[PDB]
């Protein structure tokens, strides 16, 4: 009944806080495991406040489903990526029985899944890409991706690594994928910042969160190519251990809310922008 | 002697057509490449409480192209047949049964629910849901002249016996309206004016019976673009999901989810959109 839960920073879904001497308003209190130093292993867990989209789905399922948890952050990677075999991030989590359900910005995949059981999809996601408005580009298809040498000068595109997007671009355009590592990011951050500095000339990323970007960008400028169009479209679900007890009253609840236009409460209150 | 799977499917445009066979039973042979195309048995005759003769018809579409992926990546046998009652499922109170194709695959007459069938609440509680093939929502069919701003329209939330609204009898879109007390007002008028099927409601737009027709959109959406005399309204409310319908116990459950999660990935759940879904 109280189940250890990972998740990871990623706004509007997860948002970390520092405490007030407790967590407030719609805050739930979340670990997060700090070395004292690099030359040790030795740390402590810096108590912290969550909130955000998925933090809200989180409080809905503890209430509906009747389970109380211990919340903490990821620190040995981010999403998921599997690596010699063994994965980390928030999948590794769950794999390695650390965390009982992995809660956040968490996209849905075949090889994820050979190794987790995911809950219905909650959150429509993929694969977007962002380019200052005015940009000429078709979509992941297009020749400028494709075969970026055929121009003078090339396309600069890339992604923030390790994540689902650059697995599906490794797996489906191999040349493509090659050519964008030189222009690999740290962040989304550091991703926009290129983008609006002419370092970059387009972002491939997570659609959710590059659609939430778009529509809360300063003056507009940047924009998913298409009407916020999706490649290999997917989905965010709460990762659960192989055969897990709680997927089915979780798939029931996140039903439940969308029936109940519970789902379309949160979008509105996290998700909807200016742009 | 047979590990053949039994698929249950229905009639709707453009995932499942249903067409008749040739003198010879077999298909015209058609092309978007080869339409492939499968014998599917179903009723010839419609109309409630009328008996029920099983004749051998023609299916192709969005659905069945998703049907013969499954299998060959499977590696299973199988034989299509039609929904007897011609209902997608709902559970009514008799001691509760399912009917439709939820009644099918619930009593083994269906090892398989192949078909844009809508994952909900109600029908999770029973069945088992592959990941998402489709995701979609609910919008409003009108013809080309009628105007409405959505589900919050006063021409809906006050209904009269002037304007004419319903959805499919046995749907999900009836179990939304029905679950939903905030919508009740508007489930009791549709309940006086629901259609056996969504084609027949569709035509009863285009033959000015029905002023407004509450569907899933993948399906309003591809009728709008066919017939230019008919239009959908508003935005979508209940974004939801269409999914594979298996029993619980099922062998199959796990690698039908990986295959559509495949299918997402490597485009060629994007090709059986521009091949049959996109005036
Ligand atoms: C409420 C909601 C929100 C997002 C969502 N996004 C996808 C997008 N998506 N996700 C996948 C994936 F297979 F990865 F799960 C495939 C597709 Cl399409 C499918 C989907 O069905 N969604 C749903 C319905 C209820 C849930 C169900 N079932
Ligand atoms: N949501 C992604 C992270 C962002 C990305 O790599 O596109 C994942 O779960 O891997």
């Amino acid at each position: 009944n109280h189940l250890s839960i990972v998740t990871l920073e990623e706004a509007p879904f997860v948002i970390v806080e520092d405490i007030d001497e407790t967590c407030v308003r719609n805050t739930v209190p979340c670990r997060k495991f700090v070395k004292i130093n690099n030359s040790t292993n030795e740390g402590m867990n810096v108590k912290k406040c969550c909130k955000g989209f998925c933090i809200d789905i989180l409080k809905k399922l503890s209430r509906t489903v009747k389970f109380t948890y211990d919340l903490y952050l990821v620190t040995n990677g981010k999403h998921g990526k599997k690596v010699n075999n063994v994965w980390n991030g928030m999948i590794g989590e769950v794999v390695y029985q650390r965390a009982v359900m992995a809660v956040g910005s968490l996209t849905i995949n075949e090889e994820r899944s050979e190794v987790v059981d995911f809950s219905v999809p909650f959150v429509e996601t993929g694969i977007s890409v962002m380019v200052s408005r005015g940009t000429q580009v078709t979509g992941l298809s297009d020749k400028k991706f494709q075969r970026p040498h055929d121009y003078s000068p090339p396309f600069r595109f890339g992604t923030v690594p390790n994540g689902s997007t650059e697995r599906n671009i490794r797996n489906n355009y191999p040349y493509m994928h090659q050519y964008m590592t030189k222009f690999n990011q740290k962040g989304v951050e550091d991703a926009l910042v290129s983008l609006k500095t002419g370092k970059l000339d387009a972002f491939i990323y997570d659609a959710a969160v590059l659609n939430y970007k778009a529509g809360r960008d300063e003056g507009c400028k940047l924009v998913t190519i298409g009407s916020g169009y999706i490649f290999a479209t997917t989905g965010y679900g709460i990762a659960l251990q192989k055969g897990s007890p709680w997927k089915r009253q979780i798939d029931l609840a996140l039903l439940q809310f969308v029936g109940d236009g519970e789902m379309e409460e949160l979008e509105t209150l996290w998700l909807t922008g200016i742009c | 002697m047979s590990t053949r799977l039994k698929i249950v499917t229905i009639h709707q445009e453009p995932f499942v057509y249903v067409k008749p066979t040739l003198s010879d039973g077999t298909c015209k042979e058609e092309f978007t490449d080869p339409v492939k195309k499968v014998i599917c048995t179903g009723p010839n005759d419609t109309s409630p409480g009328s008996p029920r003769h099983t004749v051998p018809q023609c299916c192709y579409g969005f659905c069945i192209d998703l049907l013969i992926k499954l299998a060959r990546t499977m590696n299973f046998t199988y034989e299509v047949h039609l929904v007897a009652d011609g209902k997608f499922g709902t559970q009514e109170r008799v001691k509760k049964e399912w009917n439709g194709m939820m009644g099918e695959l619930l009593s083994g007459q269906a090892d398989m629910i192949v078909a844009p069938l809508t994952i909900n609440n109600e029908r999770a509680q029973y069945i088992e849901f592959s990941k998402p093939f489709k995701y979609q929502g609910l919008t409003i069919l009108v013809k080309k002249g009628t105007r409405i701003t959505g589900i919050n329209d006063p021409r809906l939330r006050n209904p009269s016996d002037k304007f004419i609204y319903a959805t499919v009898k046995q749907s999900s879109v009836d179990i939304y309206f029905r679950r939903q007390v905030e919508l009740s007002t508007m489930y009791r008028h549709m309940e006086k004016h629901n259609y056996e099927s969504a084609a027949e409601a569709i035509q009863a737009v285009r033959d000015n019976k029905l002023h407004a027709f509450i569907w899933d959109s993948a399906v309003l959406e591809f009728e709008a673009s066919q017939k230019c005399d008919l239009v959908t309204t508003g935005e979508l409310f209940f974004r939801s999901g269409f999914g594979i319908g298996m029993r619980k116990d099922s062998p199959w459950k796990q690698n039908v989810s990986l295959s559509i999660l495949k299918s997402h990935e490597n485009g060629f759940m994007e090709d059986l959109d521009k091949t049959w879904v996109r005036c």
